[PDB]
RNA sequence: GCGGUAGUAGCAUGCUAGGGAGCAG
RNA sequence: UGACUGCUCCCUAGCAUGCUACUACCG
């Protein structure tokens, strides 16, 4: 916290990898042997050799990934399009990358129009499209990192919030795992800079034996390996005409982070009934269970949800270090105090203050999260609970203590000041008590910076529990954004569900003999997903009828809506799947004398294959 | 099945039973006509249900061993591509201007952000508009990073050569504007 | 782990172990060479051995398959499978199988422990690939026999030309002479530091090399055995007689350096390969210089095998040839640097087999083929493959340093493939014009093997002296001595003024070093001293056994001197087949 | 009259792998 | 050029279990 403030006095060219000249069989190389963090100060690698002869595989992967050799053999760069610090230009030309429009499925649009859709003055319009971009799109999206400003925190308050936050993560287990216990899905995805030139992640997961991976992982508990991140534009449907970019981190980072965090990140995704609902499904009654767990036993309940403006770009650098220290609290037997620092500096050097590749040039990231790191959705949920617990501390400590009529919420306000500003060590009897007070009067459900709260509505009006106005003050001094109270909602009647969670609306239907909660989408999102696609995909529906069975599953709970213009989106998808099947079994009978049997195909235009996805007693 | 070591018994028992059908067979020899190809047939089926398992097992190592070969051949093609890089990005270090800052260093460690800034030969400047151009790159020479650079080429976004006279105050609306100036170090 | 069966070349994946170098025996061919010999181990993409708990059962022939590992009988899972069966060891590519009836040689070559001449006779009657494999395994067994030596630990040094060296316990002193160049590598703390090219004299100690190192504490003297690379390209190619001269440009004028060279161009330019069969001192050093200048429009190269024999090719090069027009190569082993170094584009390239650049050519010369093993020809053909080449040398010289064969003598023909292929189909040429040499050698080599095809040129003035002294030989330790040699040399120079400015020949360097310690004479090599013979020389007895002087060792040693040749009899050597002068000893 | 044992064919469930596709943050 | 996770539908190949008829020996 002090280094954050003192590092704004020193030149910005002194922060980053510290390089030195080594010799590998009589030739001079420049390699990184340390780091200078604005927060953690100067760190020096522990195993550096100046005179070597032969480089192994595990010693070439650590020399190719380092930015020390790429940014010491390229041209100087002065980029006036952006205000971020710029390091080098790796080639002689600047790359300008654009985004193409979408493809039009004219058959589906004709079919929909011939069935009374898209009339003038209709409730359902088209609002989700494929937006095109010009060559000034990647740098204009990178330049949104000017919203990350140095932020000193209140340390006596944060050192208590971090202890109420590590109680939402007590029901899990975690630790380090060997290279033969690591689970990887879709090995056919990129592998970063210096490597996307030679293959995908499969090549590097096959070329490396288990012992090579173990040696690489144990190398980073004593050394620091900086890497390069590549910014990639996205090609997807949306409602805003702004570009979306993701960060593809390197393979030396992902490979070694998956052995550090994956045992805990898969026990979070396996717990049902907790605050973090990552892993739970919306199908087979899951959305009813999730909504009846958050409702718990609160009293006078109201529902609330808020927004995080510019969440990844504006998040401070001290609430991102605090999320890696809560996830690493599970490694308390497997790793030592010194092994858990070099696995923290290794995270900062790779996903917090790294060097990014935008075009053909290297820039310096000021701070903020990277979508592409392993623990993202899981580190975004630690930050979401930390900002909602400090809103409840600021709401109770700024309340006139003479007007509190209750006597339990008057000594709980008198011991919280002591625990914050008059104590120096952890008191594990008021933390367990504040954590129960919150769970009783302020119940949350969190999914990676999406949150829904059921709260006492006669305590938030008196001032003993956080409100929407208490989230607008915490985001102003702790997050450097202004949260307008027109992106947050509130709900008084609990028989209508949350207004929105995970882009889905809620509705109470009658199913069987009992009333349940069902999620339904935005009709313009499901309609606009059949009209606009990516060629050969759905510019011919017969070559993929599975796209429309997976889009009628999402459109099913629209049949229960009181609006009859919403309930027609499901019957339009069941009538098109039959059209695409009569054609297919009738196009292979007039050009090739083939006769297909319609047995076990009629289930996809009947409203009983889709009704079984929203009823308990799971199958498959 | 022509080499299973239990075909002889089966073959003989078939011949004894089947071929001797026309000949008058009493109710006592019929047992031999019946319980001789039986049991032998059971054993043969046992000798064929194990052969079928040995074959499949075998044809699961003559496929898992092509894959161990494939990968090692591949491991030797990437191990020789990173090597051919880290030795081509090295013959490019003007080792007179680089051994002059690693030497003035206290221990030989220097920040990496000052190596291209003080030991590079070429500069690339990317300029958005005309106003930025006259405050950064006016004339044929300009100073930046405590040095003096002399302009060598001005390409544009389309990558077509621009001249330093097309860049006016009023001809500016007629150029693809992200302009890229390439300059060389002086003295 | 997939390649050419040494024999069939089809793609295999196997490879024995017995075979130190580990060739890629095919599938089938393993069944022969695996059962038909102690050779049992086998390594394919994965190694074959009872993976069962710390076992130790191998001979695949017995090991069985199963599961996904292997198990002999050790603990063969219920679903086993013989690894070995129907003439084939289970291995990748099984239908491209073939094998070939060639385990014949293959088995003798594999089993040959290299102790008798029969090893070389059977090694030299096979096919091309078998020849390559045999040469490779011979060089392998010899270097791995030669590296069986310890280290020399040195901590202090008194002064120059003196050193107290002591070998390890149980390891004998490495051999005296310089045929094994002492390329040592000491240690400082972690790695190998350079020492320099060295050579020992005796157990005073004169350093006959050109270097100076700061030897002192912690010095470790070692013998460096280079890891030999596998040979790929063939050693030769069958020829074919053409009619059209392609590319070659005969000169408008006549470079009348020699007279008989016109027949050399007429006979050599036609066929795809030949050999300059020239008697000693009959133009075996500068005919290629004439071919270089008679064909200036043809790319011409020269390779050598020894650093010493660079005198004749250098003196006339400075006398009548330029400097820039030629080219030389030397890495940073050591040699003259007069000419241009690192020039891949030139017309007169001099190089040595240690290191050559990958390039093709059209005419090459290869000096001292008789010193060179088949591996040397194969490596100089693989590193530099050219259209035509001529092997300077003659089979009637000394054998190569094959210290592996002792009891049996080495006949010419079995020196290499060329030294017999040129005997069977006939020699391509024969010369008899000695530039600077009396006719004593002419008569000797005409009576011995030439059958008197070339006749005396210079008058036999009967100036050669031969006596009837035999001498006595005695062995005491690893180094040998000869008591009737310290006095015999003195007794022979008692009253002869002519040889007061003469040189000394050293068949055995130990006796020469001892005599130089007693009296003092310059040391001269016997093997790597062809073309460097001094005008006035003395031949010493120096030996009484069949180790070196049996038939083919004196033919080049009795022609060193030009005018005064004093060659005393040393053994039953041709004594009673001709006449000879004799100065009566006092 | 029945039970056990070893093959063979046929119908569903769960799990482990590969392939294509849909949605969410 | 194509990141990290989670859920879910459809198709093919292999493994074990669950009610049957067929074999055949054995009771
Ligand atoms: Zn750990
Ligand atoms: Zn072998
Ligand atoms: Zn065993
Ligand atoms: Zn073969």
């Amino acid at each position: 916290n002090f280094n954050v403030l003192f590092s704004t006095v020193f030149p910005p060219t002194s922060f980053g990898p510290l390089v030195r000249k080594i010799f590998v069989d009589g030739v001079p190389f420049v390699v990184s042997t340390g780091y200078h963090f604005r927060e953690l100060g100067v760190v020096h690698n522990q195993d550096v050799n100046l005179h070597s002869s032969r480089l192994s595989f595990k010693e070439l992967l650590v020399y190719a990934a380092d930015p020390a050799m790429h940014a010491a053999s390229g041209n100087l760069l002065l980029d006036k399009r952006t205000t971020c610090f710029s390091v080098a230009a790796l080639t002689n030309n600047v790359a300008f990358q654009t985004v193409k429009p979408g493809n039009f499925n004219k058959d589906f649009y004709d079919f929909a129009v011939s069935k009374g859709f898209f009339k003038e003055g209709s409730s359902v319009e088209l609002k989700h499209f494929f937006f095109a971009q010009d060559g000034n799109a990647a740098i204009s999206d990178y330049d949104y990192y000017r919203y990350n400003l140095p932020t000193m925190c209140d340390i006596r308050q944060l050192l208590f919030v971090v202890e109420v936050v590590d109680k939402y993560f007590d029901c899990y287990d975690g630790g380090c795992i060997n290279a033969n216990q690591v689970i990887v899905n879709n090995l056919d995805k990129s592998a970063g800079f210096p490597f996307n030139k030679w293959g995908k992640a499969r090549l590097y997961y096959d070329s490396m034996s288990y012992e090579d991976q173990d040696a690489l992982f144990a190398y980073t508990k004593r050394n620091v390996i900086p890497t390069i991140t590549q910014m990639n534009l996205k090609y997807a449907i949306s409602a805003k005409n702004r570009a979306r970019t993701v960060a593809g981190v390197s393979i030396c980072s992902t490979m070694t982070n998956r052995q550090f965090h994956q045992k805990l990140l898969k026990s979070i995704a396996a717990t049902r009934g907790a605050t973090v609902v990552i892993g739970t499904s919306k199908f087979y009654g899951g959305w009813h269970n999730m909504l009846k767990t958050v409702y718990s036993d609160v009293e006078n309940p109201h529902l609330m949800g808020w927004d995080y403006p510019k969440c990844d770009r504006a998040m401070p650098n001290m609430l991102r270090i605090m999320a890696s220290l809560v996830l690493a609290r599970k490694h308390t037997t497997c790793c030592s105090l010194s092994h858990r620092f070099y696995r923290l500096a290794n995270e900062c050097a790779q996903v917090l203050s790294e060097m990014v590749m935008c075009g053909g040039s290297l820039y310096v990231k000021p701070g903020g999260t990277s979508s592409g790191d392993a623990t993202t959705a899981y580190a975004n949920s630690v930050f979401n609970i930390c900002q909602a617990v400090t809103a409840n501390v600021n709401a109770l400590l700024s309340t006139d203590g003479n007007k509190i009529a209750d006597k339990y919420v008057r000594n709980l306000q008198h011991r919280l000041y002591e625990c914050l500003y008059r104590n120096r060590d952890v008191d594990t009897d008021f933390v367990n008590e504040f954590y129960a007070y919150l769970r009783k009067h302020f119940s949350m459900m969190i999914l990676s910076d999406d949150a829904v709260v059921c709260f006492n509505s006669t305590y938030a009006s008196q001032g003993l529990v956080a409100s929407i106005k208490n989230f607008k003050s915490v985001l102003y001094y702790q997050n450097n954004v202004f949260m307008s109270e027109a992106k947050c909602w509130t709900e008084t009647d609990l028989t209508k569900g949350p207004h929105e969670f995970c882009s889905q609306h809620t509705m109470l239907v009658k199913q069987g003999d009992d009333y349940v909660y069902l999620p339904y989408p935005d009709p313009s999102r499901i309609l606009g997903a059949g009209c606009f696609v990516d060629d050969i995909v759905k510019t011919d529906g017969t070559l993929m009828i599975e796209r429309f069975v997976s889009l009628a599953i999402d459109a099913y709970p629209l049949t229960k809506h009181p609006n009859q213009e919403y309930a027609d989106v499901f019957h339009l998808y069941l009538q098109y799947i039959r059209k695409l099947h009569d054609e297919l079994t009738g196009h292979m009978l007039d050009m090739y004398s083939v006769m297909l049997t319609n047995d076990n195909t009629s289930r996809y235009w009947e409203p009983e294959f889709y009704e079984a996805m929203y009823t308990p007693h799971t199958v498959l | 099945f022509s080499s299973l070591p239990s075909y002889a018994a089966f073959a003989t028992a078939q011949e004894a039973y089947e071929q001797a059908v026309a000949n008058g067979d009493s109710e006592v020899v019929l047992k031999k006509l019946k319980k001789s190809l039986n049991v032998a047939k059971s054993e043969f089926d046992r000798d064929a249900a194990m052969q079928r398992k040995l074959e499949k097992m075998a044809d699961q190592a003559m496929t898992q061993m092509y894959k161990q070969a494939r990968s090692e051949d591949k491991r030797a093609k990437v191990t020789s591509a990173m090597q051919t890089m880290l030795f081509t990005m090295l013959r490019k270090l003007d080792n007179d201007a680089l051994n002059n800052i690693i030497n003035n260093a206290r221990d030989g460690c220097v920040p990496l952000n000052i190596i291209p800034l003080t030991t590079a030969a070429k500069l690339m400047v990317v300029i958005p508009d005309y106003n930025t151009y006259k405050n950064t790159c006016d004339g044929t020479t300009f100073t930046y990073a405590s040095a003096l650079w002399e302009i060598q080429q001005v390409v544009d976004a389309d990558s077509k050569i621009v001249q330093l006279s097309e860049i006016s105050m009023d001809n500016s609306p007629n150029l693809a504007w992200p302009l890229i100036v390439t300059a060389l170090r002086a003295n | 782990a997939v390649g050419a069966c040494v024999l069939c070349n089809s793609q295999t994946s196997l490879r024995c172990g017995a075979c130190i170098r580990r060739p890629f025996l095919c599938c089938k061919c393993c069944y022969d060479h695996v059962i038909s010999t102690s050779h049992k181990l086998v390594l394919s993409v994965n190694p074959y051995v009872c993976n069962a708990p710390g076992c130790d059962v191998t001979d695949v022939t017995q090991l069985y398959l199963g599961g996904m590992s292997y198990y002999c009988k050790s603990h063969k899972p219920p679903i086993s499978f013989p690894l070995c069966a129907n003439g084939q060891v289970f291995g990748l590519y099984k239908n491209t199988c073939v094998g070939s009836d060639n385990v014949t040689d293959f088995n003798a070559i594999a089993t040959c422990d290299w102790t008798n001449a029969g090893d070389y006779i059977l090694a030299n009657t096979c096919t091309e690939r078998l020849k390559l494999f045999a040469a490779e395994t011979l060089k392998a067994t010899e270097e791995t026999f030669k590296l069986s030596y310890g280290i020399a630990t040195v901590r202090e040094v008194l002064s120059d030309r003196e050193l107290h060296l002591s070998w390890e316990v149980g390891k004998p002193r490495p051999p005296l002479n310089r045929n094994y160049v002492f390329t040592g590598y000491r240690v400082t703390k972690n790695s190998k530091v350079q020492i320099g090219e060295y050579t020992f004299e005796k157990g005073a100690v004169v350093y006959r090399g050109t270097t100076t190192y700061k030897l002192n504490v912690g010095d470790y003297f070692v013998l460096t055995s280079h890891t030999v690379m596998p040979l790929s390209a063939p050693t030769l190619v069958p020829q074919e007689h053409y009619v059209r001269i392609t590319g070659l440009y005969p000169t408008l004028n006549i470079s009348d350096e020699f007279s008989s060279n016109v027949a050399n161009y007429q006979k050599v330019g036609m066929q795809k390969y030949s050999t300059l069969q020239g008697p000693p001192g009959t133009g075996k050093s500068h005919f290629a210089i004439g071919l270089a200048l008679y064909y200036p429009s043809a790319r011409i190269v020269y390779t050598a095998c020894s650093h010493a024999a660079v005198d004749a090719l250098c003196e006339k090069a400075l006398k009548y040839l330029p400097i820039d027009k030629c080219s030389r190569i030397i890495p940073a082993v050591e040699c003259f640097d007069k000419f241009k170094v690192n020039s891949t584009l030139e017309q007169y390239v001099f190089c040595t087999v240690n290191a050559l650049p990958e390039t093709t050519a059209d005419i090459v010369v290869f000096d001292e083929i008789s010193m060179a093993t088949n591996y040397d020809l194969s490596v100089v053909n693989a590193r530099l493959r050219a259209k035509h080449y001529v092997y300077i040398g003659d089979p009637a010289q000394l054998p190569a340093p094959r210290t592996l064969l002792t009891k049996g003598t080495l006949e010419p023909e079995y020196f290499n493939s060329v030294c017999r292929l040129m005997k069977t189909i006939g020699p391509d040429m024969f010369l008899g014009t000695c530039r600077r040499c009396p006719a004593e050698i002419v008569d000797t080599v005409s009576a011995l093997v030439y059958d008197n095809k070339l006749k005396a040129h210079k008058d036999k003035s009967a100036q050669c002296f031969k006596m009837f002294y035999k001498g006595v030989i005695t062995h005491d330790v690893s180094s040998a001595i000869n008591r009737p040699q310290i006095g015999v040399v003195r007794e022979f120079l008692t009253r002869n003024p002519a040889w007061r400015k003469a040189v000394f020949i050293s068949p055995y360097n130990s006796q020469n070093a001892v005599a130089s310690k007693i009296l003092g004479l310059p040391t001269q090599t016997v093997d790597s001293s062809q073309g460097s013979e001094y005008d006035y020389v003395i031949f010493t007895q120096t030996t009484e056994t069949a180790h070196s002087c049996n038939v083919n060792r004196f033919n080049v040693a009795i022609t060193r001197a030009k005018v005064g040749i004093l060659c005393i009899m040393s053994d039953r050597d041709l004594y009673d087949k001709l006449q000879f002068t004799s100065l009566e000893i006092p």
